[PDB]
């Protein structure tokens, strides 16, 4: 009654038979912007089912020596489908999200993934190691796209913040012994009712294996991690010609 | 006294300053109301005369 679940939105349906309940980010469901909070005067467009659907963006292979990966939102969808088209044609952006991470193994595999959502996850550079060099992460690292990016130092999350305290953010654990999926529902987290879907990344999703994957030789060595996500209550405003980046 | 019509009916002395406008309170900026597509002829808010 809590291990089996089915999430349907738009024209896509995601099922699961070994779920571990659903986390609502900060105990708040996604909702449309209230008229007392909106600041733009133009009437926003609400395409509804054409954008509020589960997008399966990429598949990452979990290995015994993996460090972890992170994705930026809504960067991952800035170039995907009708949602990406609307985000390119419209200046303003507002939506929630429903992130479903899939990672399935057998009863003889072991390992634990920490799936967390960190708002305004600003990536820092290693500052040339010693710290005397004022470097900045490249565009391909600050906005990795749909491929995500592999963490270099997951202990500090490449941002000087320990991962041991990452659980203060909305998070779920994919421990292969019990559950093979993590569901996090994240409302719009920003200091503004609307923001640019290209320049600003509202939050970053982190998938870091805390307990290394292990299995005896002979079992299936390819354990993929697949990210599936669906915007919720998406709004757009400030239409103009399309902008690619 | 006043016996001629041009003096009796004269507006000379009317010291009230006819003001076409009156000040109205406006503590905050004006609200924006809902609008929809409007396709009509004869009536045109866009065209003005500076």
């Amino acid at each position: 009654s809590d291990r089996v679940a089915q999430l349907t939105i738009g024209n896509s349906t995601i099922t699961t038979q070994e779920a571990a309940n659903i986390i609502v980010g900060y105990g708040e469901w996604p909702s449309y912007c209230s008229d007392s909070d909106a600041t733009a005067v133009d009437k926003p467009t609400r395409p509804d089912v054409s954008v509020n659907r589960f997008y399966t963006l990429d598949t990452k292979l979990w290995e015994k020596s993996s460090k972890g990966w992170y994705w930026k939102f809504p960067d991952v969808l800035t170039e995907t489908g009708v949602f990406g088209q609307n985000a390119q044609f419209h200046y303003l952006y507002r939506s929630g999200f429903c992130i479903h991470v899939q990672c399935n193994a057998s009863k003889f595999h072991q390992g634990a993934l920490l799936v967390a959502v960190l708002p305004e996850y600003v990536i820092g550079s290693v500052a040339g190691g010693t710290g005397t060099e004022d470097t900045h992460p490249p565009y391909k690292q600050t906005q990795p796209g749909a491929d995500g990016f592999e963490l270099q130092h997951p202990y500090v999350l490449d941002a000087g913040i320990p991962i041991s305290q990452l659980t203060v953010c909305p998070h779920q654990w994919i421990n292969l012994r019990t559950n093979n999926c993590a569901t996090i529902i994240v409302p719009y987290i920003n200091a503004l009712p609307f923001d640019s879907a290209l320049n600003h990344c509202n939050f970053g999703l982190l998938v870091v294996p805390i307990s290394p994957l292990d299995y005896d030789q002979g079992a299936t060595p390819v354990i993929p991690i697949t990210i599936t996500l669906a915007p919720m209550c998406s709004e757009f405003a400030g239409l103009r010609q399309a902008v690619t980046q | 006294g006043d016996r001629v019509a041009d003096v009796i009916e004269s507006s000379i002395g009317d010291s009230v300053s006819r003001a076409l406008t009156r000040a109205l309170p406006a503590p905050t900026g004006q609200d924006t109301q809902v609008s929809s597509h409007r396709l009509d002829t004869g009536k045109v808010p866009a065209l003005q005369a500076a």
